[PDB]
RNA sequence: GGUUGCGGCCAUAUCUACCAGAAAGCACCGUUUCCCGUCCGAUCAACUGUAGUUAAGCUGGUAAGAGCCUGACCGAGUAGUGUAGUGGGUGACCAUACGCGAAACUCAGGUGCUGCAAUCU
RNA sequence: GAGAACAGAAAUCUCCAGUAGAACAAAAGGGUAAAAGCCCCCUUGAUUUUGAUUUUCAGUGUGAAUACAAACCAUGAAAGU
RNA sequence: AAGCUCGUAUCAGUUUUAUGAGGUAAAGCGAAUGAUUAGAGGUUCCGGGGUCGAAAUGACCUUGACCUAUUCUCAAACUUUAAAUAUGUAAGAAGUCCUUGUUACUUAAUUGAACGUGGACAUUUGAAUGAAGAGCUUUUAGUGGGCCAUUUUUGGUAAGC
């Protein structure tokens, strides 16, 4: 619970993005039997943010869709640009708090394709859907995208 | 066992003790204050923990083999019977136990057995097993 | 009835430790203490006098006091659903300096020290601490060192 | 080797054991008092018996030990009662030795009626120079085995100066 | 030793082993706790011990402080260093005891400061008294008797070494009645004969008895004085010199030494067994089952 | 390097058996007038350092020695355990998934380190 | 364990081994070896004043306890207690 | 409920790093205590039997106890070791360093202890993640029969106990 919430992940088939250390690593090991996650690629990267990307400006959570929207709050660290973000964010960069806290947790749909699975609360190792599915997190997000 | 193979076939062995004592409610007072007196003792026993354990001759593997089969119907709960890898109550397999004995190493004891090491006071280490000091028959 | 006075529950915690019964050793009496020192409490059950309370056992606190043969503790004992100061009168047996803040003390004066060393020279400094990094690619060679195949094995019994 | 772990007696140590206290005591304490010239201890009895007729703390009986020549003046002459013949029991382990006698007239020392007769236990311990070493208060450590006394070393020495003899297995 | 004595596994595995120090019969723990601690709020101010030891005939005097890598020698005068005064017999006796407290007293303090202020009592009519505050100046240096393991008797020359120091100008807080001529009963110090303990004079006062009682003895102990020529009478003027001497120079005088440290090593090296290699150790066995056991 | 006095950590210092120790030091050791304590000058007190001894203490070395200390993919990723499932099983219980992970065992290595002052062929 | 007249399974004397296997009013558990146990010596600090603190807790009371301050004392050569 | 003082601020049913505490699970029992199966070898001027005997502190058998090295088995109120889960503190501006004032405390000592004056260094100022901010104050309702599930778990043969 606590976890889930400073990831904030507080409804379901929402999802955010998390740089790998030990000390947030152990935060995934604690929700495993709540979440599915993966290393996303470019292109996966690319079309949330595009898509169902906002930001958080004085709260509110504004669309992104012009790209002053982004200069204004992010350019202080460099980044004036919806791809500048993407760039932040899948090269892990110098700045990466900021920009990945800027934006405010992506909400998707359930899946399109449907789970794989009939039961979604075991391990994807298990037949099931939650843990860590490696590179195939992206075709679930997209499904939801 | 005896009956069928003799008195001195073999070596029975129960490998348990009942340590464990069982308490009873026995019986105008109802649920009130309700610790049994003991009423009886068990083993307490696990998977895979032995509860027989007996040692022959080779030559009589269906005699105690059958025994240990007709004793199994006096016990709750499924157990199995073993063939032993070792040579009877002792720690080694046949092999082991054969190369430690027509080496030196080997020395008899009551019902059982002793083996050299080769630490401690090289004196009275010589002293005991003195058919070792050779290193062959 | 039920039993509930001040040594209650700790017949191991105060018990004695495994071949070290007997005097205390004199340096548990040379080592000096200040105001504001952080101190970790454990009772020494041979010293019945200035002893802490089973509560306190495990715990660190600060100094407040220094006395002829003891030190003033607080430590905050959390009561409902809130911490309440707490003072402790304990005898120097049961007390000893944290390390708790070694490390701490370690890394500032040489944080002061890279960065002088840094600053003086022409910055690039880098001084705060940083998680367990993953791992970077590597090319493990093979020359001296062919994989061996394993499989699993079979059943068995030993016994 | 030997030079100085010579063969010395620690001590002579007189005993009376009376069944009691009182005038029967007390008159067995002059004896060990007029025999030692030092003035005698007395010793309490340390539980009760009923079949001994002895209660807890009664005194019971009086003792006295005696070291240096006035020691060796005891034993030869309560060695002399004993005529010179020991056994080889009486000589422990770790080296001391031990005789009875009783009627302590057998050896100086007059009648008086109003005395009486007692026996005594002569109990003599021996050691070696630097004994002290065991009995100091500073250091205190314990003699080698090549020093410690033993029944062997103390036969033979008995055997020697006396002009004793031993006797049995 | 005995068969049916010695010891199991059981018994040596459960062991344990005290302080060192009094596997030694060394340290009274007990009374060094009490001699050595300090006021918690009094943080780093040591608390030093007047250790006074007795050997087989050398006093020791050190004024000693702890820590607790280790103690610590302030100062220190071994009643050996007599000879440099004017004393060369008898200095294991109560009146070296003095003399040897009296060199601890003045070289510290000396070496302190407090040299010329405090002195102590320079007559010496062994009448009672610790050393006195100076009004308005230093409070003077303080330490604590270490007897060690002494017993404490009312006579014993533990007690001589602490009259010196405190008739030296040192404050050893101290009672009377352990010093010679203590009246038992009654509350009360004879002073003449706690100053005849001082110069010597139950010494002479012997020297003297046997001078026309026994010389048989007279020359087996007694000897030296024979030798130099110093007949009792004459013992009083001596430390009372000895005294004047002390107070006049106490500033240690190192050995002359001759051979290098280095030399005493490699000379004591010659008398010392080294280890041996497992290698060694394992050619040992080899050999003794080559011999013991191939029948012969 | 030895040894002493005062130590710190308090067995790699302890225990059992045996051998070796120069020099100094400790020691054992002589004595009983004196303070002092004893049934007993053994302990404890004093006096000598003279009359004697390395025997013991002490120090060190030996031992497929007892013990103790260390280490290791030795045993063992075993036992146990946090977490998951509309997993298996009549049950007792047991697998599996993401983690944490012993103790015994076995084998090897070791057997006091060291502070202050004095002293020493 | 081994030794000494009467003296025995058990009386009193001695030596050796002895990590506590004893004792410490009492229940049990902690603790303790030049002591905290045993013998002796001197004692009244089991006293005076009024606060703080820990346990139980409401952070009330009561019981019990802890470390200080200000006295007067005890003991010990003393540090101290 | 009413608010009040402030606000990037300080905040946390979370991780990480560093440093403590603990005696449960497991384990152990040829380690202490207590229990328990088997033999084997010892030891008696000495627990009792029996042959020789006038006896023997006699010898020989014998069963007991003890001792030695072994063997099978156990503990909520046993234990050397000793987890996992839980658990105390710490991760800076209320910080670190220099200079040298105050006192009746404290030191042999202007020595220390406490409190200071003067000076040196800014946000990679000192881990992660989050933070619809944080802190504070008053007053008052209802409530003070609880029941269930997984896991741990006591009593009971058991119970929808
Ligand atoms: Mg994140
Ligand atoms: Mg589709
Ligand atoms: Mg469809
Ligand atoms: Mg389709
Ligand atoms: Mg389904
Ligand atoms: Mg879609
Ligand atoms: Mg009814
Ligand atoms: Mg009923
Ligand atoms: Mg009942
Ligand atoms: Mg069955
Ligand atoms: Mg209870
Ligand atoms: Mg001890
Ligand atoms: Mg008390
Ligand atoms: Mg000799
Ligand atoms: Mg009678
Ligand atoms: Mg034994
Ligand atoms: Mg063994
Ligand atoms: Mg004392
Ligand atoms: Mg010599
Ligand atoms: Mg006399
Ligand atoms: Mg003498
Ligand atoms: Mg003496
Ligand atoms: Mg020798
Ligand atoms: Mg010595
Ligand atoms: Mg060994
Ligand atoms: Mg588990
Ligand atoms: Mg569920
Ligand atoms: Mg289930
Ligand atoms: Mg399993
Ligand atoms: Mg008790
Ligand atoms: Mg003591
Ligand atoms: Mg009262
Ligand atoms: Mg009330
Ligand atoms: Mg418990
Ligand atoms: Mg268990
Ligand atoms: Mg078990
Ligand atoms: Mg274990
Ligand atoms: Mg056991
Ligand atoms: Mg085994
Ligand atoms: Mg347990
Ligand atoms: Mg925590
Ligand atoms: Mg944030
Ligand atoms: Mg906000
Ligand atoms: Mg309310
Ligand atoms: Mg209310
Ligand atoms: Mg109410
Ligand atoms: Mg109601």
């Amino acid at each position: 619970r606590k976890v889930l919430q400073l990831l904030r992940l507080t409804r379901i088939n929402s999802g955010t993005f998390v740089k790998v250390t030990k000390a947030t690593l152990e935060l995934l090991k604690l929700i495993e039997p709540y979440v599915a996650y993966g290393y996303p690629s470019y292109s996966t990267i690319r079309q949330l943010v595009y898509k169902r990307g906002f930001g958080k400006i004085n709260k509110q959570r504004v669309p992104l869709s012009d790209n002053a929207i982004i200069e204004a709050n992010l350019g202080k660290y460099g980044i004036l640009s919806i791809d500048d973000l993407i760039h932040e964010i899948i090269t892990v960069g110098p700045h990466f708090k900021q920009a990945n806290n800027f934006l405010w947790p992506f909400k998707l749909s359930n899946p399109s394709g449907g789970w794989g699975v009939p039961r979604k609360f075991k391990h994807f190792i298990q037949g099931g859907s939650f843990g860590n599915r490696e590179e195939f997190i992206n075709k679930l997000v997209k499904s939801m995208n | 066992m005896t009956t069928v193979s003799g008195r001195d076939a073999f070596h029975l062995r129960v490998r348990v003790h009942p340590f464990h004592v069982l308490r009873i409610n026995k019986m105008q007072q109802g649920m009130r204050g309700a610790w049994g007196k003991p009423h009886g003792l068990a083993a307490r026993v696990d998977i895979g923990q032995i509860i027989f354990s007996v040692r022959t001759k080779d030559s009589n593997k269906d005699v105690v083999v059958e025994g240990l089969r007709r004793a199994r119907y006096k016990f709750p709960g499924q157990q199995k019977i073993i063939l032993s890898k070792k040579w009877g109550f002792t720690n080694l397999d046949r092999p082991e136990y054969l190369k430690k004995r027509e080496a030196g190493e080997v020395k008899d004891d009551g019902a059982f057995v002793k083996f050299l090491s080769k630490k401690g006071s090289l004196e009275n280490n010589i002293r005991e097993f003195p058919e070792y000091f050779a290193a062959q028959a | 009835g039920k039993s509930h006075g001040y040594r209650s529950r700790t017949r191991y915690m105060f018990q004695r430790d495994f071949r070290k019964h007997g005097a205390v050793h004199l340096s548990t009496y040379l080592k000096v203490y200040k105001v504001g020192d952080i101190v970790d409490i454990k009772a020494n059950g041979s010293i019945q006098k200035g002893m802490p309370h089973k509560f306190y056992q495990g715990k660190t606190g600060v100094v407040y006091n220094v006395t002829k043969s003891s030190v003033g503790v607080i430590i905050n004992k959390m009561v409902g659903n809130r911490y309440l100061e707490k003072r402790l009168n304990l005898r120097v047996e049961h007390i000893k300096h944290s390390k708790c803040r070694q490390e701490f003390l370690e890394r500032v004066k040489a944080n002061a020290a890279k960065r002088a060393e840094a600053k003086a020279q022409g910055v690039a400094v880098q001084l705060k601490r940083q998680p367990a990094q993953p791992r970077e690619s590597r090319i493990v060679s093979t020359e001296g060192n062919v994989p061996q195949t394993l499989a699993p094995v079979p059943y068995e019994t030993f016994i | 080797q030997n030079p100085m772990r010579d063969l010395k007696i620690e001590k002579l140590v007189l005993n009376i054991s009376v069944g009691e206290s009182g005038d029967r005591l007390t008159r067995a304490s002059k004896v060990l008092e007029q025999l030692s010239g030092q003035t005698p201890v007395q010793s309490k009895a340390r539980y009760t018996v009923r079949t001994f007729g002895i209660r807890r703390n009664e005194k019971i009986a009086v003792h006295v030990t005696v070291r240096g020549p006035k020691a060796e003046e005891i034993l030869e002459r309560g060695l002399k009662v004993k005529e010179y013949q020991l056994r080889d029991r009486n000589f422990s382990a770790t080296g001391n030795f031990g005789f009875g006698i009783d009627e302590h007239i057998d050896l100086g020392i007059k009648y008086d009626p109003s005395i009486g007769i007692f026996g005594m236990d002569f109990y003599v311990v021996m050691n070696r120079p630097g004994a002290r070493v065991t009995r100091r208060k500073r250091c205190k450590g314990t003699v080698g085995n090549s020093h410690k006394t033993t029944k062997e070393d103390t036969v033979s020495w008995f055997k020697q100066k006396y002009d004793a003899d031993v006797l049995d297995k | 030793a005995f068969q049916k004595d010695a010891k199991s596994s059981a018994y040596s595995s459960r062991f344990q082993t005290p302080f060192r120090r009094r596997r030694e019969g060394k340290t009274d723990y007990y009374q060094r706790k009490r001699l050595v601690t300090q006021h918690k709020a009094k943080y780093n101010t040591p608390k030093y011990r007047l250790v006074v030891r007795f050997t087989n005939k050398d006093i020791i005097c050190q004024i000693i402080s702890s820590t607790i890598t280790g103690d610590v020698v302030l100062a220190a005068a071994y009643s050996h260093e007599l000879p440099r005064y004017g004393i060369t017999h008898g200095l294991t006796n109560w009146a070296a005891a003095y003399a040897t407290g009296l060199l601890i007293a003045r070289r510290t303090l000396q070496k302190l400061g407090l040299d010329e202020t405090y002195k102590g009592v320079e007559e010496v009519e062994g009448e009672y008294e610790l050393t006195e505050a100076v009004e308005d100046g230093p409070r003077p240096f303080k330490v604590f008797l270490d007897i060690g393991l002494q017993r404490t008797t009312t006579g014993a020359r533990v007690f001589g070494a602490l009259k010196g120091a405190s008739d030296g100008g040192l404050y050893v807080p101290h009672s009377e009645n352990r010093f010679p001529g203590w009246d038992f009963e009654t509350e009360e110090i004879d002073p003449e004969l706690l100053r005849s303990y001082i110069f010597g004079g139950h010494v002479s006062q012997y020297m003297e008895e046997l001078a026309d009682d026994d010389e048989e003895r007279f020359s087996e102990l007694f000897k030296g004085y024979l030798a130099d020529d110093i007949d009792a009478d004459s013992l009083e003027d001596i430390y009372t010199s000895a005294h004047e001497a002390i107070r006049a120079d106490p500033a240690f005088k190192p050995t002359e030494k001759k051979f290098t440290k280095e030399q005493y090593a490699a000379e004591s090296k010659k008398y010392r067994q080294t280890k041996l290699s497992k290698e060694e150790r394992a050619a040992r066995v080899a050999a003794k089952i080559a011999a013991l056991a191939g029948q012969q």
